RNA sequence: CUCUGGCAUGCUAACUAGUUACGCGGCCGUCGGCGUAACUUCUUAGAGGGACAAGUGGCGUUCAGCCACGCGAGACUGAGCAAUAACAGGUCUGUGAUGCCCUUAGAUGUCCGGGGCUGCACGCGCGCCACAAUGGGCGGAUCAACGUGUCCUGCGCCGACAGGCGCGGGUAACCCGUUGAACCCCGCCCGUGAUGGGGACCGAUUGAAACUAUUUCCCGAG
């Protein structure tokens, strides 16, 4: 269905599939893990300090992330 | 003594469709003019470079090659090859430039009806769409209307 | 002040204006939206001192602006419901508190040409802070 | 040391000033970094990336632009420091210099010199906008 | 801190209305007749709540400081332009109805049009609109 | 007596040539009926183009 | 069953076809010059163009 | 001190009478000031061709041409009257301040 | 032919349009801040220059011309005007254009009061606004052309805002006005859910006579 906050048996699932996606954006990480679209751009922000994902560039309409030192 | 990226030695292997040069060593413009489109979007160009900007990047991060290389690969796979008139069938060739027309009018499309009742962004759908045409994933919209035009030109003749 | 971004500088400008609690702020600042065009209430709580940061950053491109002058400058798109939309403009009693606060501090004057301008203190703080937020980055 | 030329796409006029400066260019006071759109911003660099930043470093360039949308000034200015330089060189310097940066200019884009004498043609009644006709209802 | 608390309910019946725990603090109440967009963002703010929580983050401490302000908002200088009553036909005092009493409260003013048969209140009882335009085609 | 005032609205404005309220062009200063200020449009100055 | 045969335009006859669609032109093979075959085309085609026609067994009729 | 406007519908006039003026003042060894050219004002008359609603919605724009020339002089008004005496020219209208 | 659009560090011009120097003041180069010297590129508009299928090539009895191509502000753009003959097309309702007929004091003349022209089971046509994913919502920040003005507005003050109270300019390239328009741009919010998409229908003003809610303003419903 549809989910506004974050569940803890889901929050580790975020931690260990959303940093292995090739492209990483909320509008997959909304359609992968039912996240509402405004929780789905909130998260990424708690990624990006742990170092789990990083920004190549962002912008008002669409941000876009990438693997975090996989090369 | 580069543009928007460096394309060391494009590639264009098919010599009918080598038209569009402008940017090889111009396709960019008429791909931005040609998602400016279906009534609310018209006069909207710099929209649509936000759009075709962020689709680069998709297509940049997703295949370690330039991102023009699929731009030109889907549209040189996806471009049809006959059509059916009314003769009053016959599989008629369409064009070197017909084949550049038509193929952007379906990739346009294609993003377009596959996110208007679907919950995704333009700038996400138009990259999806030109990694499903190259090469033919038989899961695309510009595939899926070449081959039935393909097909329903052979019948009729 | 031209020589960094405008967004910026207003973001910048807007802290400076809240670290020194020296404006008016009045009290029907979160009760009122700040134009008929618009139709519901601004999401950040400080609007008041970010509109002051903007109104004083155009004083510094063309003096001599009043308030029936900044309201022209904040309207917008006005939704007509049915009917097609137009041009609105803002509010006077808004735009004119916020004059009003840049008079308790020395940064604006009325000049006697009409509308207001600058001061030479306001000029001052002004590219103090874009030069401070030029050496960000 | 007095060079000013105009650009113009529709009807924003953009008079570049071209003086012995020191090779810092910048719009009316405002660097040209910042000026929106933030997108439509190499259309303004065009003349310095394609051409080297050695010929510009000894002038000093100052637009001002009136008239026009945002989109008919960003094209405007552009048009306007190209077809600077290219008078202060044929003024003072010779043809040699000037005529090989005219061919690099022209060989990218030609409305970087050539001016588009385009206009918006005038509405004619029936319908909207000079071609568009009102719907006719038969019977 | 986006995990959900326990404390979490998505359903939490206000006034014999249901507030759906999945919107906004604001958005959320707008579903109670009476209160709408711009109502609820007014007393949010003059609760010091922070604006970014959903409406299953409040508990039964905050929900009934959010209450007592929409019942009489005068008590907490909220003018009176931006009530729903200002000046009541029965009561006469400035008093923002709510979802149970709007339907009691407007039903009054058509039976007084109807009771005292007026123009404006027999066309209530037709089944009519009190047309302030035209109704030659409009169903 | 016999007097009402009548200066703001359709009735207190009529063409200065025929004495109608309908098709009035008052722009400009001319107060005429747009059926007889192409009669005079030769003679007040305003040509086609 | 036959390949896929590239054909060069080396002379276009004109616009054919019910509405003036079509344009019937003769092609010429580049690999190999011994088979010489007019196909209609549908859209705007200059001279000296490719096309890659699929059945290169039935003619046009002109 | 003294700016003379010049208010003509047709150029032929107006070009005409502007010539004379300078002229007309040259003989007096005065320095005058070059004639300017005030922005042309035009008169929208976008009328309905019919004169009564059948027709196929025809409409003939009207214009009218309003011409402004300035020519400033700074010299006494002693002996401008004269000047301007001989600067008869139907169809213009002279205004000296 | 007329009109309009088009491009000379060109000519003729400019304190009701400016620009480049200089002075002065503010600020850490910026300044539609101020003041006078040069100038007419930018602005305004006067005349005359320019564009003809003139050069290149091809095709065509070689003509008429067409096609492609140098050089170029154009290989040109839109508009106005537009025959002969005709129509039982529209207009007696635009005329103090008008034949005939009718009415003419208890008037079909016209002055005033009231209502209707807006009245609805329905049909049609021209449009508006939407059914949002390319959007909506709140900030900030950049931009104008034909226009209009006795009535348009400027500034202070008050006001949730519509407005209201005061002080001024503009009969106009002068004031409004450097037309600080929307779309677009830069952040944030919302997340496909008739929702925050869409809005029908349902006390505070303003010019009068708010009945039949002229329309606006706020809130709610939607
Ligand atoms: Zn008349």
């Amino acid at each position: 269905n549809n989910l506004v906050l974050f569940d803890k048996a889901t929050y580790d699932k975020l931690y260990k599939e959303v940093p292995n996606y090739k492209l990483i954006t909320p509008a997959v990480v909304s359609e992968r893990l039912k996240i509402r679209g405004s929780l789905a751009r909130a998260a990424l922000q708690e990624l990006l300090g742990k170092g789990l994902i990083k920004l190549v560039s962002k912008h008002r309409a669409q941000v876009i992330y990438t693997r975090n030192t996989k090369g | 003594l580069f543009g928007k990226w460096s394309t060391d030695d494009v590639q264009i292997n098919d010599i009918s469709l080598q038209d569009y040069i402008a940017v090889k060593e111009p396709i960019v413009e008429r791909v931005t003019n040609s998602m400016m489109m279906h009534g609310r979007n018209n006069g909207k160009k710099l929209l649509t470079v936000r759009i075709v900007k962020h689709a680069f990047e998709i297509i940049h991060l997703l295949t370690g090659e330039n991102p023009l290389q699929i731009l030109v690969n889907a549209i040189i796979n996806s471009g049809p090859r006959e059509d059916s008139t009314r003769i009053g069938r016959q599989a008629v060739d369409v064009s070197p430039l017909r084949r550049v027309n038509q193929a952007i009018w379906l990739l346009c499309t294609g993003a377009r009806e596959a996110a208007f009742r679907n919950i995704k962004t333009i700038a996400e759908c138009l990259a999806d769409e030109l990694i499903n045409a190259a090469k033919g994933s038989s899961n695309s919209y510009a595939i899926k209307k070449k081959d039935e035009l393909e097909r329903v030109a052979k019948s009729n003749r | 002040v031209k020589d960094v971004n405008q967004q910026e500088f207003v973001r910048a400008l807007a802290a400076f204006l809240k670290k020194s609690g020296k404006l008016k702020v009045p009290d029907w600042v979160d009760i009122v939206k700040l134009a008929k065009h618009k139709e519901l209430a601004p999401c950040d709580e400080n609007w008041f001192y970010i509109r002051a940061a903007s109104t004083v950053r155009h004083l510094y491109l063309r003096g001599g602006v009043g308030v029936g002058s900044m309201t022209k400058i904040y309207g917008g798109r006005k939704r007509n419901g049915v009917c097609p939309s137009h041009f609105s403009v803002g509010s006077k009693n808004v735009a004119r508190k916020v004059l009003q606060a840049l008079e308790g501090l020395k940064m604006v004057e009325k000049d006697p040409n009409g509308g207001r301008r600058l001061t030479p203190q306001g000029t001052r703080d002004l590219d103090r802070i874009a030069g401070q937020v030029a050496a960000a980055s | 040391q007095s060079v000013q030329v105009f650009g113009r796409k529709k009807t924003a006029t953009a008079v570049a000033h071209c003086k012995r400066g020191n090779g810092l260019i910048k719009v009316n006071g405002r660097p040209l970094e910042m000026i929106e759109p933030v997108t439509l911003q190499y259309k303004l660099l065009e003349p310095l990336l394609l051409l080297g930043k050695e010929r510009f470093a000894g002038v000093d360039i100052r637009v001002r632009v009136k008239g026009g949308g945002h989109v008919a000034q960003v094209y405007a200015i552009r048009q306007a420091i190209s077809k600077a330089l290219v008078a202060y060189y044929q003024k003072y310097v010779d043809e040699a210099s000037k005529k090989e940066i005219k061919d690099i200019l022209i060989q990218y884009d030609r409305t970087l010199l050539v001016a588009d004498p385009r206009r918006c043609e005038s509405k004619k009644f029936g319908g909207p906008g000079a071609r568009a006709r009102y719907q006719k209802s038969y019977r | 801190s986006l995990v959900i608390p326990e404390k979490f309910q998505h359903i939490l019946r206000v006034l014999n209305t249901n507030i759906d725990g999945r919107r906004k603090i604001a958005f959320a109440i707008t579903a109670i007749k009476g209160v709408g967009r711009r109502y609820a963002h007014v007393v949010l703010r003059k609760a010091d709540i922070d604006l970014n929580k959903r409406a299953g983050e409040l508990t039964e401490d905050e929900v009934e400081r959010v209450v007592t302000i929409m019942q009489n908002p005068r008590q907490y200088k909220i003018p009176d332009w931006f009530l729903n009553r200002q000046k009541d036909i029965k009561d006469g005092k400035y008093s923002q109805v709510l979802a149970n009493g709007l339907d009691n409260k407007l039903r009054e003013d058509l039976e007084r049009l109807k009771k005292i048969r007026a123009h404006r209140g027999l066309r209530h009882f037709w089944g009519l609109r009190v047309r302030g335009q035209h109704t030659k085609t409009t169903g | 007596y016999w007097s009402h005032p009548r200066k703001y609205g359709q009735g207190s404005r009529s063409c200065r040539v025929c004495s109608n309220r309908h098709g009035l062009i008052r722009k400009y200063g001319l107060n005429m009926c747009r059926q007889c200020f192409r009669q005079y449009a030769k003679d007040i100055g305003f040509v086609k183009l | 069953v036959q390949p896929i045969k590239l054909a060069r335009v080396t002379k276009v006859l004109g616009r054919t076809g019910s509405q003036g669609q079509c344009t019937q032109v003769r092609v010429e093979f580049m690999d190999d010059s011994n088979r010489s075959i007019i196909r209609n085309v549908k859209g705007p085609v200059r001279e000296g163009d490719v096309l890659t026609l699929l059945e290169s067994e039935r003619e046009a009729r002109r | 001190r003294i700016r003379i406007t010049l208010t003509s519908r047709n150029v032929k006039s107006l070009e005409k009478v502007c010539a004379d003026l300078i002229r007309g003042a040259k003989e007096k060894s005065l320095k005058v000031k070059g004639p300017v050219r005030m922005p042309t004002k035009t008169l929208r008359i976008t009328t309905r061709k019919t004169p009564c609603g059948e027709g196929s919605k025809t409409w003939d724009r009207f214009q009218m041409r309003i011409h402004k020339r300035l020519i400033d002089l700074h010299s006494p008004s002693e002996i401008v009257k004269q000047i301007t005496s001989i600067s008869i020219e139907p169809g213009v209208e002279v205004e000296v301040t």
